[PDB]
Formats: structure tokens, C-alpha cells, sequence
């Protein structure tokens, strides 16, 4: 995360964190249920085996309030693929289920037509993790979050010569140096509704970070929510 | 029209059926006695802070 600050106690208990074989960060997940964490598909291709952390708020510090999961199973979307970075989704389903506690709970998923006609229409969403804090940056040992308005579709489809498509929308600043980045891939975008979050993207892609011009690529949940339902 | 202002007095989903509005709610929530506020069913509610 470029800009924002660091989640307070309590804040973002639904972050979860994926650790390769040398026991690093490298994505994150959102946690949808005691069994389920949702992340981006293109995240299986960082590490060949991986865990989730989840209460994590300091990766270089034991907290006494954090646990590792190991995965069951991967359930990856079938039409993902690296050159179009459509379709970036999977779900994993845990071995040993999630005990809900201080800053481990899910974050609610949303209903599709109502979300895509009074969720997606806020002014903004909250994104979080624990990646680059600038581009070519190094991570942060905290987990942070930042709020980032909705792009409008034109100004989104116009930002890149790659093809945005009806699967993802974008998120974050013309300019201003905020944004997601490197290692916060997989991780949750929420939207308040009426003082309830519920995820409506994942951390997908973007050209560098924080650059003019350019903006946060974000899987859309709501194109996915019967595949996320059937997949749990 | 009628989730279109004020998302129909809703918590959380708002539809329209026969023309009235129909609140409903996340799982792990149940609608409340007046139809429109979404009640927590357990502990750690998806959504909330802890
Ligand atoms: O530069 C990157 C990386 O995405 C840059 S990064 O790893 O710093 C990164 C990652 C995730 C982010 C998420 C958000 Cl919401 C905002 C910023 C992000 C920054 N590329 C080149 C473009 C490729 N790409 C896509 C479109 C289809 N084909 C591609 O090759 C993806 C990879
Ligand atoms: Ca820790
Ligand atoms: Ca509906
Ligand atoms: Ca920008």
C-alpha cells in the first residue's frame, strides 16, 4: 500500500496474508468463512506451496493472536490466464477452520444486482495489505489500508493499452501518489454500506504503482458471485 | 424506483417485488420485526470490525 496508514486494532480483521516456502508474504486473501479465503488466480504462480496467515498486524513480531492455516484445496477460475489477466479469481479452502476472533472475522459477500446498482455506486473503497509501500519499495511490516474512489469506466478503459475488461474495475487517483502494489495482490477492497463491509474486489493488477495516469485493476466480485457460492 | 432513494429504508439488500420494497440480509443476519434492519444471528457478523 502507497500512501494511506496503518489499520488500527479491530479495523481490517478480514485481511488475510499468503507466505511462500521461505515463510514471506507475497499475496493477500480476504477471509469469506471458518474454510474459505478469497484471492486473485494469478497469485497461485508466485509460490508453488504456500500457508495463510491470519491476526497478523506485524510480520516481523510473534503477536500470540496469529495462526497459520495450511490449504486444503485451490479452486482456481477456469478461464483465468496470464496474458489477459481476466478472470483473476480462486478460492481456498483451508485444512483447520478459522476460530473468529479479535481481528480474524469474515467480510460479508455482497448480492449482485443490488451491490452492482447501490454498492459499486459509492464514491469509494478501503484496500489493504501488507505490499510495496511505493513502487520498488519495500514492504510493510504493518498491514495498512487506504481509501480509494471508483474510476469512472471510460477514464478506467482509457488508463491502459491493456484490455480492461467487464470483469475488473478500476479503483485510486489520477495522480495523487496513492495506490495498492506488489504484495497486496489478493487482497480485499471493501465497501461500506450502512456501517457493514463487504468485499467487492480483489487486489489484482496495475502499470507500476501510484503512477499519473494509471490506476489499481480490480477483480469484480459481484461478476463472480455464483462462481465464489457454487466454489464454497 | 423504489430502491432507488434511500435504498428503500434497507440495512443491507434492497429489491422490489409486486411493487414494494423487499429488504434482506448477508448470511449470518436475520431480517428484523419491521422488515428493514439486518440483525446479527451470532458472534462476529461478516462486515463488522471487531
Ligand atoms: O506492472 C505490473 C504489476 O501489476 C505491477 S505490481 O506487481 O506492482 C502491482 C500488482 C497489483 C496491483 C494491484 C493494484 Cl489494485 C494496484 C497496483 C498493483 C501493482 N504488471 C505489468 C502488466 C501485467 N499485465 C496485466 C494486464 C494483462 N497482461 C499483463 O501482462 C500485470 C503485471
Ligand atoms: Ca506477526
Ligand atoms: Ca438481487
Ligand atoms: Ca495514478
Amino acid at each position: 500500500i502507497v500512501g494511506g496508514q496503518e489499520c488500527k486494532d479491530g479495523e481490517c480483521p478480514w485481511q488475510a496474508l499468503l507466505i511462500n516456502e521461505e515463510n514471506e508474504g507475497f499475496c493477500g486473501g480476504t477471509i469469506l468463512s471458518e474454510f474459505y479465503i478469497l484471492t486473485a488466480a494469478h497469485c497461485l504462480y508466485q509460490a508453488k506451496r504456500f500457508k495463510v496467515r491470519v491476526g497478523d498486524r506485524n510480520t516481523e513480531q510473534e503477536e500470540g493472536g496469529e495462526a497459520v492455516h495450511e490449504v486444503e484445496v485451490v479452486i482456481k477460475h477456469n478461464r483465468f490466464t496470464k496474458e489477459t489477466y481476466d478472470f483473476d479469481i480462486a478460492v481456498l479452502r483451508l485444512k483447520t477452520p478459522i476460530t473468529f476472533r479479535m481481528n480474524v472475522a469474515p467480510a460479508c459477500l455482497p448480492e449482485r444486482d443490488w451491490a452492482e446498482s447501490t454498492l459499486m455506486t459509492q464514491k469509494t473503497g478501503i484496500v489493504s495489505g501488507f505490499g510495496r509501500t511505493h513502487e520498488k519499495g519495500r514492504q510493510s511490516t504493518r498491514l495498512k489500508m487506504l481509501e480509494v474512489p471508483y474510476v469512472d469506466r471510460n477514464s478506467c478503459k482509457l488508463s491502459s493499452s491493456f484490455i480492461i475488461t467487464q470483469n475488473m474495475f478500476c479503483a485510486g487517483y489520477d495522480t495523487k501518489q496513492e495506490d495498492a502494489c506488489q504484495g497486496d495482490s489478493g487482497g480485499p477492497h471493501v465497501t461500506r454500506f450502512k456501517d457493514t463491509y463487504f468485499v467487492t474486489g480483489i487486489v489484482s493488477w496495475g502499470e507500476g504503482c501510484a503512477r499519473k495516469g494509471k490506476y489499481g485493476i480490480y477483480t469484480k466480485v459481484t461478476a463472480f458471485l455464483k462462481w465464489i457460492d457454487r466454489s464454497m | 424506483k423504489l430502491c432507488s432513494l434511500d435504498n428503500g429504508d434497507c440495512d443491507q439488500f434492497c429489491h422490489e417485488e409486486q411493487n414494494s420494497v423487499v429488504c434482506s440480509c448477508a448470511r449470518g443476519y436475520t431480517l428484523a420485526d419491521n422488515g428493514k434492519a439486518c440483525i446479527p444471528t451470532g458472534p462476529y457478523p461478516c462486515g463488522k470490525q471487531t
